[PDB]
């Protein structure tokens, strides 16, 4: 230990360009460790953006459907297709993407920000009607101007 | 060298103190890697399992064959503890109808 | 002579008196209604025969109507309320068919009514479905009363006809494999209207069945695929509404296992402690209670669910009804898996349970907390009591 | 009765106690374990050896529930009356505590009912407490706990029609009258041997033991060792022998080689662990195989060599349990690789484990040894060849148990200094009772 | 009553066999009648008569599997195959015929076996089951990897082995299981004796195996 | 220590991705064919309840066998253009 650097917020920042459904690209910062779909809720991305993960026992946490550039596939965390993680996926890819899907879509959630996604670009990607219960839904039209961020909770029941 | 205790007694927890406390947790062992992963492995060795050849035959020949010898065994001394007792042969479960439980009022 | 329909004439002048009320109280602009609930509750009682099932639906629909709020939804409720009641007392295919039909509209018409937020378009879909395919069961009752009727010449419930209206209140359950517009129905629709349908219109069509029904046939395969696909689609489906869909399902198994074998009175007092459960189920606000609502659906000993489940076991087993029984005994294992899997979701879980803000301070506390002493009704149950 | 509702109501005061109040929350929930004690001792002052085989009966109506005392029962209350008090000097929390004055409850009321109903009602209301106390979130398994509730599960669900079957054959379920009327025994018996062999680990339902034994906290593993598998011999001794005694008969080639084979297969097992908890786990399915043999035999004081097989292995385990869980408390592994020299580094706790050790090999001075050659009299009285399996195989028991203890004590010394005063006065009761227990055990 | 010197019930039995136990003051049964189909469908004398009684119910089981993948399959036809009707009715026939085919053969197949292996025995008992479901099984099994060429026959005789258990053996073992009136060699308790056995309105899978177990009707 | 999940992360999340690349269709065909199925051909099942039980414990054995499951269900004739 000696006269070596103050730790800064500034080491462990991520920048990342995200492009939205209208084309608009958006400067998004996040910090080392961070998945990516809660530095997308942290920006103000509006809560029609986002959905539940369909596994078991973690509903709770917010997903979104980005568009991944083949540079950065490799640095999307593994999933075992044979696993209950893997058949999570698999619902999500059944009941909320659908037909918009591509060969560059993944879930937000499954992308934690290091050092190696500094500069990478990605877009958010469509989904379909979907609901979980009578609180918690969306119709199928991006109209809202209420953020993901706001809600005190993300509730379940 | 830290002080945890005033010259009355009265532990003190020492927080923000820059002295490392002895505490519970001074004496826990510095893991090896590999001993954790062969540890992990023994733990979850039902992943390994594979009816090839030699599991098959070990099974039969070692689990079924003993257990076999022992179900044997077990009718043998039964028989011979019926024969010994005065009994005629008794019924054991899929056996016939036939004599179970003798009786305190006869003499055998 | 007519004095022995006052009760009748006394519904009648009730209704047209309550809705010149509302009419009236809407006029001053009124943004809540608890006197129209009150008097809706009146009317209610005022209306309602001394028996115990009869009184048994009236306690339930009063207790039912705190969770709802406008003018319409009060209306729509009452005059449901009335084929519910008069079901009970069908004694032909003709009052059967009105009052099924009644109930069916109005479940309809509260459905596409009372959605809200992203969730309207959902209940108004699924309430789409549900009507669609109540039409076509509606038609089956139809044509085979109408083939009975031509038969027997008179309205007697004989002959091999009785087999398609046996299968029309079998649908009316949710009994698999004709579930999945009770499924359909769970995911989208709101708490209040999914809290009326598990309780009221099974209790009124089992009484219907008890009073006035027999057939020459057995439901034994929908016992089984009930209980299978129940508890099988419990432990397979993530989504919570779902799961207690699946699981409604798998209880209404158990219940037709107690119809098929005869014993009505473990039948009742399984659907007392399962109504009971509901009640406690769909007001709840303190997650913590949801753990009990676990440990008493999966029959787990001293809660009172063990003692509902136990008498159908007993009495299975009296008739000596083995395959059935142990097919209920198998889907009774599995269905411990996913009401643990509750219980983790919602026990071993940091509390938080948020403030009311515009008054109203966690309206329906009274309810839970009462309901939730279901763990001191099993000294009474114990007894010989139900019969 | 009046006095088991005060204590009830005692012990259910703990949660009333403000949290910030933390030696009151302490005393008071030491002391509510305490007193149930003191009531079982006087229990066994009151006790008349010259009279009836059941003493001190009180039934409640038409809702099942009697309760009466016979010499099993009352050494089985005993013991976990001894054990439960140690167990609260190794928790923390206001939950642990209720859940086990919970268990305590349960555990004491289903040890002296007489009712079958009863029984069901009374045992497997423990289950969710087990489940929650194995699979608690940070240290617990949650796959042990699901293991260990659905196989109880799973036999008690092929208990329950039978139970109503012989209920609805004579009209009660009260094991007085049970015993007295003709019942269908072929069905009856295969219910009760359904539950009682997952209660006690019989091969092959017995995979539930060594990971929720091993998951368990310390004072969850000295309750499930020292505690629940003898509710199984228990469950035989008071209920299926005297109501289904030709199913009884009729079974003993199946149950006489699933015990050999569980005896032996589960001892050649044991010698290939190396987690010091799992091998403590293991040696116990061993031990259950010889009091379900001894039970079975029928013999000579069979009853008698069997319970006191059954007290002698819940006083000896529980404090092999105890000396892991003070190891893996201060040094945060159970791995048998990280130990070494343990006799230069902790001499007291070595000496207490060299003398648990020879303890549970039924070595003699424990009341181990006694119980073995009483367990093998019975047996042999039967036939000589079922005594020759046990007697013969003696040697694997002492591989497995001087293998671990000369792994771990003697080498280099590495490790955690010696026990505190708190652990030695945990230790220290099973100690004092397997002292008089295997020198001067009767009078 | 409980000593730890010996278990009394174990040695206090009954010297002599017991008459039967009077439980009604009408002792005959009153059930509906067994429709013939299912009359004929017991009998085993012939063998080949047996497989075709009973394996057109085994291949309903087919129909109904192969009716739900048909359904599945045709729900996710591209527009381009869907309006080709010919072709669209010839896979789903396909898809259904095969289905019920299968179960036909193996339905067939397992009650020949069982009728063939009861003549050839003499007697009726719980090998032939296991036999039939062996090979029954191990047809099922054929063609696949392995541990799957035993395990099917293990399967198949294990559904043979619970058939017999639950549905047959137990029903025989129970035949004299009073639940009402007189315990059953304990008459002398006075339990009063009624003048009928119950009237339970029970469905067509619950019917008494003995005539004084209850009287079924309405 | 954490276990490796096996295989590799492209070939995995395009094994995830498979046979999903489709609109689903709405569930009112599926219950009104249920309820068409059971409302027309479940009389069949009347006699059924007569038969000697190792004919229906074979016949329910084989219904699991023959079982396809509804989720996770795709065709290859999802995706071709001809027969
Ligand atoms: C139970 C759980 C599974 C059982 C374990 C079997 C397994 O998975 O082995 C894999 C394993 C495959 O090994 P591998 O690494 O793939 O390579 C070995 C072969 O080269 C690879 O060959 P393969 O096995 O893939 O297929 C070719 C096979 C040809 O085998 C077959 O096609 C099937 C094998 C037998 C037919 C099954 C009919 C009925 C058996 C079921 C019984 C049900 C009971 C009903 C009442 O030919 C051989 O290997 C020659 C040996 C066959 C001997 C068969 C003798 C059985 C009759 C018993 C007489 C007494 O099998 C072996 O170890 C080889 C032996 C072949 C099968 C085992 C035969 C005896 C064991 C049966 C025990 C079950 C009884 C339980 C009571
Ligand atoms: C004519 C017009 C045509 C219309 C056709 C309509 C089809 C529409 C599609 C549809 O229904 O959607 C499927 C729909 C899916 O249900 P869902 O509501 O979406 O979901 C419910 C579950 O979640 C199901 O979830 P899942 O489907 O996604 O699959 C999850 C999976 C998950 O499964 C698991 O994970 C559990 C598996 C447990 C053990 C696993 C094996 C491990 C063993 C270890 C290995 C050792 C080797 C052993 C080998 C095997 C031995 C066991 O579950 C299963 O595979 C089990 C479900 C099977 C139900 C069985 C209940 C039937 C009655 C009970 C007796 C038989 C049961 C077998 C037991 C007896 C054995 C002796 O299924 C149904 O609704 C059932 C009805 C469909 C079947 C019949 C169709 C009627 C058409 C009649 C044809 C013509 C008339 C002829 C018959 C006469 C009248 C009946
Ligand atoms: C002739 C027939 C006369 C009318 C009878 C039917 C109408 C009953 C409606 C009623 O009691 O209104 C509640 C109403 C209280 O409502 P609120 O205080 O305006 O609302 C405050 C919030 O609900 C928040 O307060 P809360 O939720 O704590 O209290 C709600 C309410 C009732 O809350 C509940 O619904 C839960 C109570 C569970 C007990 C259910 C009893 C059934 C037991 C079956 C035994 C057979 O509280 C009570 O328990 C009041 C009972 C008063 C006597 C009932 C007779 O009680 C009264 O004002 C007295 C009504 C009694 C006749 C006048
Ligand atoms: C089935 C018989 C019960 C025997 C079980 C084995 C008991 C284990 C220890 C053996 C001690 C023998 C004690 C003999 C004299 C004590 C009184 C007595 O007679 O025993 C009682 C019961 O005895 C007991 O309850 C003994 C209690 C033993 C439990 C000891 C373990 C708990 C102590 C833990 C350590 C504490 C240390 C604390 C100090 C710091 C009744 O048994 P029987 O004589 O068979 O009954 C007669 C039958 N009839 C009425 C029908 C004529
Ligand atoms: C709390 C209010 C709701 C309780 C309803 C319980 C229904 C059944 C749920 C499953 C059974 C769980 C029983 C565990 C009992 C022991 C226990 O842990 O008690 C609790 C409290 O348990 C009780 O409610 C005790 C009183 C009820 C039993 C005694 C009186 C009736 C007999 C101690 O407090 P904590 O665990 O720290 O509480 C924090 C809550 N949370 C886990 C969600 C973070
Ligand atoms: C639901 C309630 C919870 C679960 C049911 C609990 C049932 C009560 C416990 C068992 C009651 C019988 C105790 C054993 C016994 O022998 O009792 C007799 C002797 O009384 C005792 O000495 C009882 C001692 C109680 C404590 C000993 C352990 C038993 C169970 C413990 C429960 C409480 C444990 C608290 C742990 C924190 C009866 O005395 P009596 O005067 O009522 O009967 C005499 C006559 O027949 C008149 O009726
Ligand atoms: C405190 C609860 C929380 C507060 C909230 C209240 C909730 C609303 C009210 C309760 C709703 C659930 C009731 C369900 C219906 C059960 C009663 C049906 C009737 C029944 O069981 O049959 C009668 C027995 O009555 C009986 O005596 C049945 C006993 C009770 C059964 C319920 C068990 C669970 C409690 C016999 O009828 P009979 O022989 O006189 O008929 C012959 C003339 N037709
Ligand atoms: C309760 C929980 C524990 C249950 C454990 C599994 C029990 C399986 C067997 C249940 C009873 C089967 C029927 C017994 C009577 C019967 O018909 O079979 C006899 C043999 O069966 C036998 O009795 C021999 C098979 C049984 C051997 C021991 C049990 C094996 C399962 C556990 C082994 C664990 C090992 C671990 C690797 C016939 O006799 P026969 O025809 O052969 O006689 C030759 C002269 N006729
Ligand atoms: C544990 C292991 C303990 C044993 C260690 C070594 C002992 C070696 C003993 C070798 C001889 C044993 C006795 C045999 C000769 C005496 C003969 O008594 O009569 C037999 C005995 C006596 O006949 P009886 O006295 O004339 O009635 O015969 C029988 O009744 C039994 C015949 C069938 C035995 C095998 C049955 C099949 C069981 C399959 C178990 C496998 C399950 C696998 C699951 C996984």
């Amino acid at each position: 230990h000696g006269p070596a650097q103050t730790p800064t917020v500034f080491d462990k920042l991520v920048e990342v360009t995200v492009v939205d459904m209208n084309g608009i690209r958006h400067r998004v910062r996040g910090l080392q460790g961070q998945s990516l779909a809660q530095a997308l809720v942290e920006y103000g991305f509006p809560d029609t953006y986002f959905f539940p993960n369909m596994g078991f026992y973690t509903q709770h946490i917010v997903d979104a459907h980005v568009f991944v550039p083949k540079e950065f596939w490799g640095k999307v965390q593994n999933v075992d297709p044979e696993s209950d993680d893997g058949l999570a996926v698999k619902r999500m890819f059944r009941d909320i993407v659908q037909d918009y899907q591509r060969d560059t879509s993944f879930f937000a959630s499954y992308i934690t920000l290091g050092a190696e996604h500094n500069g990478m670009t990605v877009g958010i990607g469509p989904i379909k009607p979907w609901i979980l219960h009578s609180e918690w839904a969306f119709a199928g039209v991006h109209d809202s101007r209420n953020k993901q961020f706001d809600k005190p909770t993300v509730e379940i029941w | 060298e830290a002080k945890q205790f005033t010259p009355d007694g009265k532990y003190m927890p020492g927080i923000f103190s820059k002295a490392k406390p002895l505490d519970r947790s001074t004496q826990w062992v510095h893991k090896n890697p590999y001993i954790e992963a062969w540890y992990y492995r023994r733990d979850h060795f039902e992943n390994e399992f594979v009816w090839n050849y030699r599991t098959t035959i070990e099974a039969l020949w070692f689990l079924g064959g003993f257990t076999a010898a022992a179900y044997a065994l077990s009718v043998f001394a039964f028989r011979q503890a019926d024969r010994r007792s005065g009994y005629p042969k008794r019924q054991i479960l899929g056996d016939e109808p036939a004599m179970v439980l003798p009786d305190e009022r006869q003499f055998y | 002579a007519a004095a022995a329909a006052m009760i009748e004439l006394d519904l009648c002048f009730g209704l047209l008196l309550l809705i010149l009320f509302g009419l009236l109280s809407l006029r001053n602009g009124h943004v809540s209604l608890a006197h129209i609930r009150f008097i809706c509750q009146c009317w209610l009682v005022m209306i309602t025969p001394l028996e115990v099932q009869d009184f048994a639906l009236c306690i339930l629909t009063v207790v039912l109507l705190q969770s709802f709020h406008s003018f319409e939804a009060l209306l729509f409720l009452l005059l449901a309320y009335i084929g519910q009641l008069y079901m009970m007392h069908s004694c032909n295919l003709v009052s059967f068919y009105v009052c099924l039909e009644a109930q069916t509209l109005c479940v309809v018409v509260l459905c596409g009514l009372l959605a809200r937020g992203a969730s309207t378009s959902f209940s108004v879909e699924a309430a789409l479905k549900f009507l669609l395919l109540s039409a076509m069961v509606s038609g089956m009752a139809l044509f085979w009363f109408s083939a009975m009727y031509q038969r027997t010449g008179s309205l007697d419930m004989v002959g091999q006809e009785t087999f398609w209206i046996l299968l029309v209140m079998l649908f009316k359950l949710g009994v698999a494999p004709m579930h999945m517009w009770s499924v359909d129905l769970y995911g989208s629709i709101p708490k209040s209207l999914l809290l009326y349908l598990s309780t009221a219109p099974k209790l009124s069509l089992f009484t219907f069945w008890a009073s006035s029904w027999h057939h020459d046939f057995s439901v034994g395969v929908f016992i089984l695929f009930s209980m299978f696909i129940g508890s099988i689609g419990a432990y397979g489906q993530p989504a919570l509404r779902s799961l207690f869909a699946y699981s409604t399902i798998n209880e209404i198994g158990l219940l037709l296992l107690a119809v098929e074998t005869a014993g009505f009175h473990t039948l009742y007092q399984h659907l007392g402690i399962y109504i009971i459960t509901q009640l406690l189920l769909w007001n709840l606000t303190d997650k913590r209670l949801f753990a009990l609502c676990a440990v008493s659906l999966a029959g787990l000993p001293p809660f009172a669910g063990f003692f509902g489940k136990a008498w159908i076991f007993w009495h299975a087993m009296s008739v000596q009804a083995f395959s059935l029984l142990a097919a209920a005994l198998f889907c009774t294992l599995l269905s411990l898996v996913y009401y643990l899997r509750v219980i983790r979701l919602f026990w071993t879980a940091p509390v938080h349970t948020a403030a009311s803000f515009t008054g109203a301070p966690n309206q329906t506390t009274l309810t839970s907390a009462c309901a939730v002493a279901l763990a001191f009704a099993p000294v009474m149950l114990v007894k010989p009591f139900v019969i | 009765m009046f006095i088991s509702v005060l204590l009830i109501l005692f012990a259910l005061c703990v949660t009333l106690i403000p949290e910030a109040h933390y030696h009151m929350v302490r005393v008071w929930s030491f002391v509510a374990t305490i007193i149930p004690m003191w009531v079982v001792t006087w229990m066994w002052w009151n006790f008349d050896a010259s009279g009836h085989g059941l003493q001190m009966l009180v039934i409640l109506g038409r809702s099942h529930l009697a309760f009466g005392i016979d010499g099993v029962a009352l050494s089985l209350m005993l013991l976990t009356t001894v054990l439960f008090p140690i167990c609260m000097m190794l928790l923390r929390t206001v939950a642990g505590f209720m859940t086990f004055i919970l268990l305590e409850v349960l555990v004491l009321s289903a040890l002296c009912v007489l009712d079958l109903l009863g029984f069901y009602i009374l045992f497997e209301a423990s289950l969710i407490l087990l489940f929650l106390l194995i699979g608690r979130a940070p240290y617990g398994s949650l796959e042990a706990a699901y293991k260990i509730v659905l196989y109880t599960m799973a036999g008690s669900l092929v208990l329950l029609p039978t139970l109503f079957m012989i209920y609805s054959e004579c009209g009660t379920t009260n094991v007085l009258y049970m015993t007295c009327a003709y019942n269908h025994q072929t069905v009856l018996g295969w219910g009760l041997l359904a539950v009682l062999a997952v209660k006690i680990p019989l091969m092959p339902v017995h995979l539930w033991l060594p990971e929720a034994h091993v998951a368990a906290p310390t004072a969850g593993s000295v309750l499930l060792a020292g505690v629940l598998l003898k509710l199984g011999g228990i469950g035989f001794l008071r209920f299926m022998l005297p109501v289904v005694p030709e199913f009884c008969v009729s079974v003993f080639p199946l149950v006489s080689t699933l015990c050999l084979v569980s005896f032996l297969f589960s001892t050649l097992s044991t010698l290939r662990q190396i987690d010091l908890k799992k091998i403590v786990a293991y040696s116990s399915i061993a031990h259950m195989s010889m009091v379900t043999l001894a039970i079975f035999s029928q013999s000579e004081f069979s009853a008698y060599s069997s319970s006191f097989l059954m007290i002698a292995h819940g006083l000896i385990s529980p404090a092999l349990f105890l000396i892991v869980g003070i190891l893996y408390d201060r040094a945060h592994t159970k791995f048998i690789l990280y130990f070494s020299g343990l006799g230069a580094s902790m001499p007291i706790g070595s000496t207490l484990f060299f003398l648990f050790t020879l303890g549970n090999l039924a070595f003699p001075l424990f009341p181990n040894f006694i119980a073995e050659v009483l367990c093998m009299v019975s047996i042999f009285a039967v036939h000589e060849l079922l005594a020759y399996v046990f007697c013969v195989c003696q040697v694997l028991g002492a591989a497995y148990g001087f293998w671990a203890f000369n792994r771990v004590v003697h080498g280099l010394p590495r490790g955690p200094a010696d026990v505190t005063r708190t652990e030695f006065h945990t230790v220290l009761p099973l100690l004092i009772g397997a002292v008089w227990l295997g020198i001067k055990p009767m009078a | 009553v409980f000593s730890g010197a010996f278990n009394t019930p174990s040695s206090t039995t009954a010297r002599e066999p017991y008459a039967k136990t009077k439980s009604s003051e009408a002792e005959y049964g009153v059930d509906t009648p067994v429709p013939a189909s299912a009359l004929k469908a017991a009998d085993k004398h012939d063998a080949l008569a047996y497989a075709v009684a009973n394996a057109p119910l085994i291949g309903l089981a087919g129909l109904a599997a192969g009716a739900q993948e048909a359904y599945m399959t045709f729900e996710r036809l591209p527009p381009t195959l869907s309006r080709q009707h010919f072709k669209q009715a010839q896979l789903l026939l396909g898809i259904i015929g095969k289905k019920t085919a299968y179960a036909t053969l193996l339905g067939a197949v397992f009650s020949f076996t069982d009728a063939t292996v009861e003549n050839m025995r003499g007697k009726h008992d719980m090998t032939s089951g296991m036999v039939a479901g062996a090979v029954t099984g191990f047809l099922f099994g054929m063609g696949r990897p392995m541990p799957q060429p035993v395990a099917w026959p293990l399967a198949f005789a294990g559904a043979a082995v619970a058939a017999d258990f639950i549905g047959e053996l137990m029903p025989k073992y129970m035949k004299d299981y009073r639940i009402y009136g007189p315990v059953v060699h304990r008459e002398n308790w006075g339990d009063p004796v009624p003048p009928r056995p119950p009237i339970l309105d029970t469905g067509a899978a619950v019917r008494p195996s003995d005539p004084g177990q209850f009287w079924r009707g309405y | 220590y954490k276990p490796e999940v096996p295989g590799n992360t492209v070939d995995n999340w395009t094994e995830l991705r498979a046979s999903w690349n489709k609109e689903r269709a709405s569930s009112l065909g599926t219950n009104y064919y249920l309820n068409v199925a059971v409302m027309g051909f479940a009389y069949w099942l009347n006699e059924a309840y007569y038969f000697p039980p190792r004919t229906l414990y074979v016949g329910a054995l084989v219904f699991f066998a023959l079982y396809v499951r509804k989720a996770y269900f795709s065709t290859p004739y999802a995706f071709k253009h001809e027969y």
